């Protein structure tokens, strides 16, 4: 994010995660209903995401080795 | 008459329609389908239509006399479209007629005696257009403007970009 | 790659007017030319491109009301015969294209009216009373909003109809003098 | 009976302001109509409503073109030289009040005249791209603009868009043509 | 069907009109200028929508100035 | 029953024997009728060599005028006298007028059916079905023993070519009230018929 | 004499005539008013405090609130412009020194503004264009032990809920992932974290 209306300049990291979804045709009617989404993240949210996912991964590994 | 004759006709029609009993739709001839249902009712839609004009001024007449210009009623596939478009075309033509040569009343035909073609009317609508254009001329400086701020735009070009990133960086998950 | 009509050279001089005039008819509101009439000369995925190019070129030329020469010069590198066909096509039915363009201007809005139909009836009797005799006008509307046609219905008696006619005549007193 | 018209002014101006709120500003929730009747007991037994009709008539009459106050006095006197007409001092008082709420009245009329989505604010952003999942190096910049659109009396919608250099230049050219057309049509 | 360039939307065409409102039921001399815009936009599905809105002169000049500033900022870096 | 200037000029031209003979007049009238009626028409309506001697502009202007006149007459349910009087005011003879009247009479019924098939309407019901049950118990109620009626209406919407069905549940008292209402409607119809 | 760097938005004598009215008021009220400005900025959820505090001033000296509001409006212009441009302390200091509007007032005002400037600057970052922000997330990791057509199976799965701010409203996105897809997602997020801290 180099610049914006309310600030002339900066240099801030930003993320744009895009994903694809397939829903069962029955649950939406007669349509295939395949949608795409986009979420714009920041540093703290990404860090929390990664910490939680790493915690889950460590749990899985411990279960595997136990 | 009509206030009673209309009632008599309505009563006769109701009696005749009551005479026919009810039949399942699967065994319905088109007449009954009209009577005991509305399955075969189409909507009203009008499509733009072009007609030849009795004006032989030149080049366009070549198109008007060519097979490229199909006959007016057959310019659309469906007959309902044909009838609807023709009816609307006639109504619009008559409306344009109403604002044109019309043998009207003792006073409405008064202007028709000496009216130039859309010229004598221009003097008293030029006043309205004067108000329109003078209202437009305002607000281009009345408020907010002047907006002359040629300081934020081009100065950035001189300085350019000073800093930049280096080598790919990474770390160990916490 | 030059004028957008460059893709039109593949079509011979004989089958030009049909394609062009049927395209103009499609623009005005009628049907468009079909693939199975000129399929040998183009591919569908590029037939659509040439169709759009012709339509948009004609719309721009008519809207901006260019002079004769500038329209002539843009078509310099076309076929020796297609140029006069194009110019005669512009000269013939410019007014229809202008009318279609003006109609499309009204498309700049939330919704537009497409067409309507009205039915008149005589209400005779109801559960409340058996001496009603109430004339009622039913007005049906087909108004296009967003990208769909939405039907509507209105039921009016003599008083509401008179008030509506009065208001519309008040508006028409302005419309007529605005021309 | 000759109550209030030649005697009390406070109820009259209160009714004028309440009508302005009720018909122009779109706040009909609680008005003085229900309080003045039981707090001011001067309700005529028989002729009480028709004078409110003249109130409404005069209120709508001045709302046509908003002329200069020099020409409003003449019409006010002409309409009000008859029975129960307003006074010269009261004519000046009401003429002043129009200035007190002229711009608000005009804006509410235009606001209560809209037919399509209106612009309720522009917020944008310009960014510099770095890389993606497969691409490892990118520098081409983009611009993000979000539009606040909404028809009067309805929840606002938001629209987001993307851009690059060429499309931004094209849009700037189109807006410049719009400005030129605005400029040339004054004369 | 996966491209980074298109994320949310990308307008394909831009049309506008200039006109002024002359009269209304509640006011016979409304007479203020306005400018309208029509946007047809395409999403990831490949469809085309149609969004239209109306503006005033001050809002339009603010719009133009903001786009000018955006052009400058994007050009510089 | 108003008419426009262009239609008047077209019908003025139609009378001239030099422009049209009896055969050309009949062919033009029949072509106009076919264009108005048939749903599989084409330019072939004017591809009849007998008509290949006059300018197409006048030909098609008069074709449109004739179609408009037929449409207006059908809409206003005109009869012999009105058509005859207007055509006489158009400087016709007793031959062209007779042929026009005969052509109108030949396929009047189809034109009357066509213009009556335009428009929308509220959903039209077609039949009913009913199921009789005897309620016994619910989860929080263990002894009721009350008959109940199930009803299902079959309706078709002119707006959507489908047959949606409306379902509702009635008791004996509600069913009696409904039957009484319908019987009152029937008696009102009979009263209208008697008058 | 060239342009003036104090003002970006032109301030003709019509609006710049009232800039001297702050001089009459005293220092105690000046400090109280500035602290009140900051506190009102922090808590817009309770605006009743503004009327409650101005009630005393209205009753005591009958000071017309319009003038106070006008002076407050005009005085906030410079710091707001600084926020939108992120001015350096020297720039604001030099502007105030050159213009010199009750420097006794201005030194304290600028000092207190700079002491609290960074939080105000940070608050502006949130108020910008963020397309479908992510606010909250939840997950559930479990094992399947059967289904309608298979009696026994140990298919692992992961479920996610994403609380995405779809404009002024809120939307929840529910997803399911398999084991390889989850592992690839985690690796891709690690890569994104590596690439997101390159510049700074």
């Amino acid at each position: 994010k180099t610049s914006s209306d309310s600030i002339s300049r900066m240099a801030v990291p930003t993320c744009l995660l895009q994903m694809k979804i397939q829903e069962d045709p029955s649950l939406c009617g007669d349509k295939p209903s395949i949608s795409a989404v986009t979420v714009e993240l920041s540093k703290e949210t990404l860090d929390t995401m990664l910490d939680g996912l790493g915690r889950i991964r460590d749990q899985l590994s411990a279960v595997a080795s136990k | 008459g009509d206030s009673a004759i209309l009632l008599r006709a309505i009563g006769s029609q109701i009696r005749d329609q009551l005479a026919l009993p009810w039949v399942p739709p699967h065994l319905r001839t088109p007449k009954l389908q009209h009577l005991q249902g509305s399955a075969l009712q189409k909507p009203f839609h009008a499509s733009r239509l072009v007609v030849p004009e009795l004006s032989s001024r030149g080049e366009p007449r070549e198109f008007q006399a060519s097979p490229l210009l199909l006959p007016v009623p057959t310019q659309v596939p469906q007959p309902v479209g044909r009838v609807a478009s023709l009816l609307e075309h006639h109504a619009l033509q008559l409306c344009q007629q109403t604002g044109r040569d019309r043998p009207g009343d003792e006073d409405w035909v008064h202007r028709t005696s000496r009216l130039p073609p859309q010229e004598d009317t221009r003097a008293q609508r030029q006043r309205l257009q004067k108000q329109l254009t003078e209202h437009l001329r305002q607000s281009w400086g009345l408020l907010g403007a002047p907006i002359q701020a040629r300081d934020l735009g081009e100065l950035l070009q001189a300085w350019g970009a000073g800093a930049k990133t280096g080598a790919p960086k990474g770390s160990r998950f916490t | 790659e030059g004028t957008p009509l460059w893709r039109l050279q593949k079509l011979p001089a004989e089958l030009g007017p049909q394609l062009l005039h049927k395209i103009i008819d499609g623009i005005c509101g009628r049907a468009y030319p079909v693939y199975q009439d000129y399929h040998t000369v183009w591919e569908s995925e590029e037939w659509m491109h040439v169709l759009e190019d012709i339509a948009k070129f004609f719309k721009a030329i008519v809207g901006k009301n260019l002079p004769d020469e500038e329209i002539f010069q843009q078509l310099n590198q076309l076929n020796s015969l297609h140029q006069e066909t194009i110019m005669k096509c512009v000269k013939s039915r410019k007014d229809e294209i202008k009318q279609a363009l003006s109609r499309e201007i009204v498309a700049i809005s939330s919704a537009q009216l497409q067409d309507f139909d009205w039915q008149v009836k005589l209400a005779l009797s109801s559960d409340k009373i058996a001496a009603l005799r109430m004339p009622l006008l039913s007005l049906h509307l087909d108004v296009k909003e967003n990208g769909e046609v939405k039907p509507y219905s209105i039921e009016m008696s003599r008083e509401e109809l008179q008030n509506l006619i009065q208001s519309l005549e008040a508006a028409n007193k302005v419309v007529l003098q605005l021309k | 009976m000759a109550a209030g018209e030649l005697e009390g002014g406070k109820p009259l101006s209160g009714l004028l302001n309440a009508l302005a709120q009720d018909t122009f500003h779109g706040y009909p929730g609680i008005t003085e109509e229900l309080l003045r009747s039981q707090l001011y007991p001067e309700v005529p037994p028989e002729e009480f409503r028709p004078f409110l009709a003249k109130m409404r008539g005069i209120l709508k009459s001045i709302a046509s073109a908003d002329m200069d106050f020099n020409q409003l006095e003449a019409f006010l006197t002409a309409q009000t030289k008859k029975q129960g007409g307003i006074t010269s001092d009261q004519a000046a008082v009401i003429s002043k009040f129009w200035k007190s709420h002229k711009t608000k009245i005009r804006e509410s009329l235009m606001n209560q005249s809209r037919w399509n989505s209106g612009l309720r604010g522009l917020s944008w952003r310009v960014d510099g791209k770095s890389q993606s999942r497969h691409s490892a190096q990118i520098h081409t910049p983009v611009a993000i603009i979000e539009l606040e659109l909404g028809k009067y009396g309805q929840e606002s919608e938001f629209l987001c868009l993307e851009f690059d250099e060429v499309k931004v230049n094209q849009i700037l050219k189109t807006l410049s043509e719009v400005e030129e057309s605005i400029s040339t049509l004054i004369s | 069907l996966d491209a980074k360039s298109d994320v949310t939307n990308q307008l394909v065409d831009f049309q506008w009109k200039l006109g002024m409102a002359v009269s209304s039921d509640t006011c016979r001399s409304l007479k203020y200028p306005y400018v309208a815009v029509m946007l047809k936009v395409a999403d990831h599905s490949g469809q085309v929508k149609t969004k239209c809105f109306e503006m005033t002169i001050p809002q339009f000049q603010n719009f133009y100035r903001q786009f000018k500033e955006i052009a400058a900022v994007i050009e510089t870096v | 029953m108003e008419l426009s200037e262009s239609v008047q000029k077209g019908f003025q031209m139609l009378a001239d024997p030099r422009s049209f003979d009896s055969n050309a007049f009949t062919l033009l009238l029949r072509a106009a009728f076919q264009s108005l009626l048939d749903a599989q028409a084409d330019e072939a309506v004017l591809d009849h060599p007998d008509l290949k001697h006059i300018d197409p502009v006048v030909l098609k202007h008069c074709h449109a005028a004739a179609a408009t006149y037929i449409l207006e007459a059908g809409k206003h349910r005109a009869d012999k006298s009105t058509l005859s009087t207007y055509l006489e005011d158009c400087k016709f003879d007793r031959e062209r007028i007779e042929l026009f009247c005969t052509e109108y009479q030949n396929n009047k019924n189809s034109l009357e059916i066509l213009l009556g098939s335009i428009g929308r309407s509220l959903p039209h019901i077609t039949d009913v079905s009913w199921r009789l049950e005897y309620q016994i118990k619910t989860n929080q109620l263990h002894r009721m023993y009350r008959p109940a009626y199930l009803v299902t209406l079959s309706v078709q919407n002119t707006d959507s070519p489908s047959y949606p069905e409306i379902s509702f549940s009635c008791s004996m008292e509600q069913l009696q009230d409904l039957v009484g209402k319908l019987k009152d409607a029937s008696k009102s119809l009979e009263r209208a018929t008697q008058l | 004499m060239g342009r003036l760097h104090c003002t970006e938005d032109p301030v003709p004598e019509a609006v710049g005539g009232d800039m001297q009215q702050l001089n009459q008021l005293g220092a105690q009220q000046f400090s109280a008013l500035t602290e009140v400005l900051f506190h009102f900025l922090t808590e817009p959820k309770e605006v009743e405090r503004f009327l409650a505090q101005l009630s005393e001033f209205a009753t005591t000296n009958q000071i017309s609130l319009g003038s106070l509001r006008s002076i407050v409006k005009s005085l906030l212009l410079v710091p707001n412009g600084a926020l939108k441009k992120s001015l350096t302390a020297k720039q604001v200091q030099a502007d105030f020194i050159t213009l010199g509007l009750s420097e006794e007032k201005a030194t304290y005002f600028s000092e207190k503004w700079k002491q609290n400037a960074p939080t105000l600057a940070r608050w502006a970052i949130g108020q910008t264009l963020m397309i479908n922000q992510l606010i909250d997330m939840e997950w559930k990791f479990g094992v399947t032990s059967g289904s309608s057509e298979l009696e026994k199976v140990g298919s692992i799965f992961l479920q996610l809920k994403l609380v995405v701010k779809k404009g002024n409203q809120t939307e929840n996105v529910y997803i399911e992932l398999t084991l390889p897809q989850f592992y690839s997602f985690l690796h891709e997020m690690e890569r994104v974290r590596t690439s997101m801290e390159c510049f700074c």
